[PDB]
């Protein structure tokens, strides 16, 4: 059977893997003792995707988390789903990364990734057929960019043949809280949009816009955005685990969604937000739902895409609905804006209809899409990178290390050449 | 006061219970409904019931004080409330009238309110160190029994 | 694990440190016995303590600290005082002569005899210890026993063991206000021959302490009490992250790359916005916005250099107790939409931040007051480098009438040195007007 | 299905779409929390043509709310059928206006006129098909005047095909409070004949003078002034939701009662008064009811029609009526006084019959119908206008948000075009 093995790096994934777990665990119905409680067919029926089996009930995760400072271990341990986890898939260092980068990555790896290579290749030959892997992590996370880059530029090579899912996160365009961000994203992209085949693309910044217009709740927490997030990944993993007359495949999906080896980083997008007297002021359709799903508030990825087009969208609805409604809505979008696509392809919609929603809502749904709107992102970290390796300000730690500016050189080669393919093709 | 309501498409609940703030005035009789303010709590607070004077039944009567006590219910324009207890010189006055109080009750919480912040409970426990005490206090210290084995 | 070694050099710093020690006992419950109450969290030292306090299976929370002084008169006081069964015995390292203000009888004619010992003390401290992230260092330039001696050991620490992190705070020279006139010559020599061993310098001044006391504080016969109690209060806060658990954490590495850009170049500045009495507290409000502004306000800096005189390159701000980062980032974006602050085109990024949950502390029959809001800031900019001019502008003239250079040649010294600490300090004020160079 | 979507806008238009609203909700028999209790078949088979539906029961009104002063809308929420209002439904800005004209035209509409374009084009997506939208507002009024009058500029290009009515009231002939108050109606006047369809024309102080003509209670409240002015608007809705034999749709009134594109004001009219004795001692025959209707003291928009002459009439009947009596009704009035109608047009008539009884009476109707009789209005506000630019008082405030003299000289030169274009039509 097809299954997958997660991945979870630097300090940011050591939280979210923790939400999404345990969010994955409320709809599965796992309570974090683990001993299952059952009332529902299908979440008894198609669990082995993720868990292994363990004796009495109780169920493995397939995820192993990395870092080097214990103490976010200790965190997540201590979190209300850290007995859930294993000893053996926690490994850690014994000193600090201080994200710099070329630390991480010819120094505070090189005596990791062989331990972690041996888990990896234990955990894939205990499972029978992969479809892949995912990883999630932060490209401007020093420990997390460190981390993985090596770890899929190793994985590449052992295993050529299945599907590369990077979940990863995006600095803030207004405030970056690491003044070397712009160094660590491009020692990050330099290497991943080469290993890699398809990026996801998240932003505190939007997350902070949906919590002004939707959330309405003044102070919020970085758990509830691990909570959005983590809803959202879950979203796009559903298709796999439940019934339905609908295509999973993640391979079916990125041969829909990929027209060109360099075209790799997409949008997320979730489904009815409820506002704060909503609940009972709102009617659940799927017009409506369509509308919602196809605003610039509930945009949540990079920034607007107003300014450029659309290649290609792919939407999983979930609960029971008809083809229809589906159908009539995407050619009434087709026909209503007619001129924000690309007349290169025609009808650049790719649907999937899950039968089974989440567990309490009747009809909802969730977004990707390729689209023109990373271009201002690395424009600004182009500009960033230019006005710093002007005066190699912050630069003798890296000479220190043993990186030389050539390498700085060609990833910035790299990041041009992708900003003016990503131009061109529609301009 | 307080009032409960259904959720019918929200992730959480069957329900949400809110608490609420009744004022009677002694002028013109005007009552006024005001709900307290709590932050990140996802209603519209403030002022629900302007100044006005309301309606018991159909022909335009009027809530005269003469008919409140504790452990009333009251439907009021759709919806309807219970009171809970009152404050030092409602009681006062009202008893000086010569109102029977009725025995007081317990106000309950949102469930959601809490599951919002955290479980409020202790902690606490690691393992068991404490030899350096025995060992000091109880140098060469020992017992002598006699013992048979039948 | 996740711990330091604290080293306080010279009857200077020596009373600070009894004061920051006193101060820490409190938060953890940590008695002038050295044992705790009832509750049983000893152990194989495993939570929080352990990051400062080394204790064995005594039950005695023993600190990983050691003083070392060459006035016998403050030690004897202290170890007759309170505490004194909380210090170890002879980390309160002693000696019998000052350097009556000589740096250069403070590094040559005594140093030879006691950094033996100390280096008996520093390596039966390292072996046991395991996580060794780096050292605080406590002295002070002016030094009448700490400077020269400070020197040399941070010479030969830094000669042996490279591969860790070295910090320091220093009482500044009052740029207007003098104690002993010896101080530019102990000042330059110190530290020019530190420059090149020193990672991070943080600076603090008595007058600017006092300024504060008697404006917010408003408390016009302040104390060195006092002094010491603000200042242990800084340094608690900047250890919190370690110390406790917290949504994310950040550490000395970090600090080292990220608040220098250069080499050499590594002086910023400390600052605490709270700082307010128990009253005002309580029937004044406290928050984000307010706090923010307060840490640019420019007469809160304990050195007295004018913002719009200098720019800014880095800045590190710890906000410690209870936030959201989103009134945070976005007062921090308010401030940089702000056009009387200048940051320079090298940092269009300079935020470091950093949230510990956890509220700070007061202190029984303390002074300050119950607050749930602390921002402590760590700014790097260039307008300090006014007190280098102030200083040298003077050296010059004390050079040319050549006094107490007999004193310097009697204990056996030369002029080549102090000739050569001149044109360093030139070559550090002419970096830092390149570096403001756009 | 044909709807309709309602605008709330100006302090005042604000009072009466309030007022408006919670009428209709008592004539269909709704609780203030949203529960419908079942009394008539009829009305609950077309609250479509106003309600959309939130499930559990809960018709949500489709109406819009919009204002700058926060506690204006704090009350209107807080009033006992304000709970019915969408919190999504209310857009507003953070200022106030200071009862300015050119400020709420340019200074603030501008960052406003966005969202409520995009909540509008949402609805309007949601519902299906419209003869157009009504707007509730204050021509003398400042907010409500600075933003309808964009608004409407902003409707009448991509929305040509329907029909915008327009309801507003006139300050006092006697006195206006308000003094820019001249300026700002002159200003707003011309927009509103360049955008207009429908009109309708009231002035409160006919309304005074009703009150002590037939409720002869002394002293009544806003609140009763707007039940009704609520109840006239009513009267036109009544045709949609109710079965009979007579056209419903405001362009089969509209068309009729508009000769030449310049034709937009017109004049409520209603239905038996009540006094204390009347509700046992009236004497409800259509004679009655229709000399009541032409009675000159029933008249309650501006002032005596008599000094002009009728151009159309419209009357629309409530209740279980003939259509011969009331056709020799008009037959009669014809002939005793043909004298103030013209040669226009003959037959000036028109009468639509709906037959379900309004809630408290059995039979009445509405007259709705518009004369030669809108000139000594607009004329002695334009000596006003003449008066005050004399010398220009105030202008300095709107010379400093950036305006000119030479829009105020084309606005009156519209306005002098007004009075002759109407005192040819009657010579
Ligand atoms: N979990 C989590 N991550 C955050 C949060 N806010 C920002 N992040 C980002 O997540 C990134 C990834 O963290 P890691 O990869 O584990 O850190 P790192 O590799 O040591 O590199 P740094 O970016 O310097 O921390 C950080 O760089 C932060 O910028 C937050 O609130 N929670
Ligand atoms: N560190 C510290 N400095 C103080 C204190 N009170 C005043 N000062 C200033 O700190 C300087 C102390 O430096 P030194 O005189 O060299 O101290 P020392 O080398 O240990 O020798 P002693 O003066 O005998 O303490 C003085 O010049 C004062 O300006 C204090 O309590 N602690
Ligand atoms: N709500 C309310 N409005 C009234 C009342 N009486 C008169 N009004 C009218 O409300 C008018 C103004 O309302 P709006 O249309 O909202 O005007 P605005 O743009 O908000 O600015 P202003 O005209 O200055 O109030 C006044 O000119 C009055 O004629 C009343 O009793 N209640």
């Amino acid at each position: 059977m097809r299954e997958i093995v997660h991945l979870q790096a630097g300090q940011c994934g050591n939280q979210i893997g923790a939400k999404f777990w345990e969010v994955i665990s409320d709809e599965h119905g796992i309570d974090p003792t683990g001993t299952y409680h059952g009332d529902s067919d299908l979440q008894l029926e198609r669990i082995n995707v993720y868990y292994n089996e363990a004796t009495g009930g109780k169920y493995v995760p397939r995820a192993v988390l990395v870092d080097l400072e214990p103490g976010t271990m200790d965190s997540v341990r201590s979190g209300p789903f850290g007995q859930i986890f294993r000893p053996d898939n926690f490994v850690f260092g014994q000193s600090g990364a201080g994200n710099n980068w070329a630390k991480g990555h010819y120094t505070e790896g090189a005596e990791l990734v062989d331990s972690v290579l041996d888990v990896v290749r234990k955990e894939a030959e205990s499972c029978d057929c992969l479809q892949g892997f995912q990883l999630t992590h932060s490209l401007g996370g020093g420990t997390g960019s460190g981390m993985g880059t090596l770890l899929i530029s190793k994985i590449r090579e052992e295993y050529p043949d299945r599907i590369m899912n990077t979940f990863s996160v995006v600095p803030s365009p207004k405030v970056s809280d690491t003044v070397v961000e712009p160094y660590n994203a491009t020692l990050s992209v330099h290497q991943l949009v080469e290993n890699t085949d398809e990026t996801y693309c998240i932003d505190n910044e939007a997350l902070y816009d949906i919590c002004f217009r939707t959330l309405k709740l003044t102070t919020p927490t970085y758990g509830d955005l691990n909570h959005l997030v983590s809803a959202t990944m879950s979203g796009v993993t559903t298709c796999l685990r439940f019934p339905g007359q609908l295509n999973a495949d993640l391979r079916k999906l990125a041969v829909n969604m990929v027209p060109f080896p360099r075209l790799h980083f997409f949008m997320p997008g979730f489904a009815p937000l409820t506002s704060r007297g909503s609940q009972q002021y709102r009617a659940l359709t799927v017009p409506e739902l369509t509308q919602q799903m196809f605003d610039a508030k509930n945009m949540m990825a990079a920034c607007d895409p107003r300014h450029g087009r659309y290649l290609t969208v792919a939407a999983v609805f979930r609960g029971r609905m008809s083809m229809k409604e589906v159908d009539e809505q995407m050619l009434n979008v087709q026909n209503k804006n007619s001129s924000y696509f690309v007349e290169w392809i025609p009808n650049n919609v790719k649907t999937a209809v899950c039968d089974i929603p989440p567990r309490g809502l009747k009809m909802s749904a969730t977004f990707i899409g390729n689209s023109t709107a990373i271009q201002e992102l690395f424009k600004r970290i182009s500009e960033q990178f230019t006005a710093m390796f002007r005066r190699k300000a912050f630069l003798h730690w890296y000479t220190g290390e043993g990186m030389d500016e050539m390498e700085f050189t060609e990833a910035e080669s790299n990041m041009n050449d992708l900003v003016s393919e990503y131009q061109q093709y529609q301009d | 006061a307080y009032f409960q309501e259904d959720v019918p498409i929200s992730m959480e609940e069957h329900y949400r219970i809110r608490h609420v703030n009744i004022y009677y005035y002694l002028e013109d009789d005007s009552m006024s409904v005001i709900e307290p303010v709590v932050e990140n709590s996802g209603i519209p607070q403030g002022k629900l019931i302007k100044r006005q004077r309301f309606t018991k039944n159909d022909m335009g009567d009027h809530y005269h004080w003469k008919d409140l006590n504790r452990g009333i219910n009251l439907t009021v324009y759709g919806k309807t409330f219970r009171i809970v207890d009152c404050d030092r010189f409602t009681q006062d006055f009202l008893e000086s009238q010569g109102i029977e109080l009725n025995p007081s009750e317990k106000i309950p919480l949102d469930p959601y309110t809490q599951l919002r912040k955290e479980p409020v409970r202790k902690y606490v426990t690691p393992s068991d160190f404490d030899q350096l005490k025995q060992f000091l206090t109880f140098d060469k210290q020992v017992l002598r029994f006699y013992a048979i084995w039948d | 694990m996740r711990e330091c070694i604290s080293i306080h050099v010279g009857q200077a710093g020596v009373q600070i440190g009894n004061a920051c020690w006193e101060l820490y006992c409190l938060e953890h419950g940590i008695q002038p016995d050295g044992q705790m109450p009832s509750d049983k969290t000893i152990g194989g030292g495993d939570d929080s303590f352990n990051t400062f306090f080394s204790e064995t299976g005594a039950g005695k929370h023993v600190p990983r600290a050691v003083f070392v002084d060459l006035e016998p008169t403050v030690v004897d006081e202290v170890r007759t005082g309170t505490y004194r069964q909380l210090f170890h015995p002879e980390q309160l390292i002693t000696g019998k002569e000052d350097a009556a203000n000589n740096y250069a009888r403070g590094h040559y004619t005594i140093g030879k005899e006691i950094v033996d010992l100390v280096l008996d003390r520093i390596r039966k401290l390292a072996d046991l210890c395991t996580g060794l992230q780096g050292f605080l260092i406590f002295h002070s330039f002016g030094g009448g026993t700490g400077s020269g001696f400070a020197s040399l050991l941070m010479e030969r620490l830094s000669v042996d063991y490279g591969k860790k992190s070295k910090l320091e705070f220093a009482i500044y020279p009052a740029p207007q206000v003098s104690t002993a006139v010896v101080e530019p010559y102990n000042s330059i020599l110190t530290t020019h021959t530190t420059l090149e061993h020193s990672d991070c310098a943080f600076m603090v001044d008595n007058e600017a302490i006092y300024d504060i006391c008697r404006r917010n504080l408003d408390i016009e016969r302040p104390t060195y009490t006092n002094l010491n109690r603000l200042i242990g209060q800084i340094v608690s806060s900047i250890t919190a992250s370690l110390r406790f658990d917290g949504a994310l954490n950040v550490d000395l590495t970090e600090f080292q790359t990220n608040l220098v850009p250069y080499p050499r170049i590594h002086f910023p500045l400390a600052t605490y916005a709270p700082v307010i009495s128990a009253e005002k507290a309580y029937h004044e409000q406290l928050s984000v916005a307010e706090i923010t502004n307060a840490c640019f306000e420019p007469a809160n800096q304990m050195v007295k250099c004018d913002p719009r005189h200098g720019k800014y390159m880095a800045c590190c701000m710890l906000y410690r107790g209870d936030v959201v980062p989103k009134d945070v980032n976005a007062a921090i974006a308010t401030i940089k939409t702000k056009r009387t602050i200048q940051f320079v085109d090298w940092c269009p990024t300079g935020f470091k931040v950093g949230i510990n949950y956890q509220p700070p502390t007061v202190v029984p029959g303390g002074d300050l007051a119950k607050v749930q809001r602390a921002v402590c800031m760590l700014s790097n900019t260039t307008a300090i480098a006014e007190a280098w001019a102030r200083l040298d502008h003077k050296f010059d003239l004390m050079y040319a009438k050549r006094a107490f250079v007999h004193w310097y040649v009697g204990e056996g010294m030369e002029e080549g040195e102090f000739s050569e600490a001149r044109e360093d300090l030139a070559a550090l004020e002419k970096d830092y007007e390149e570096v403001g160079v756009d």
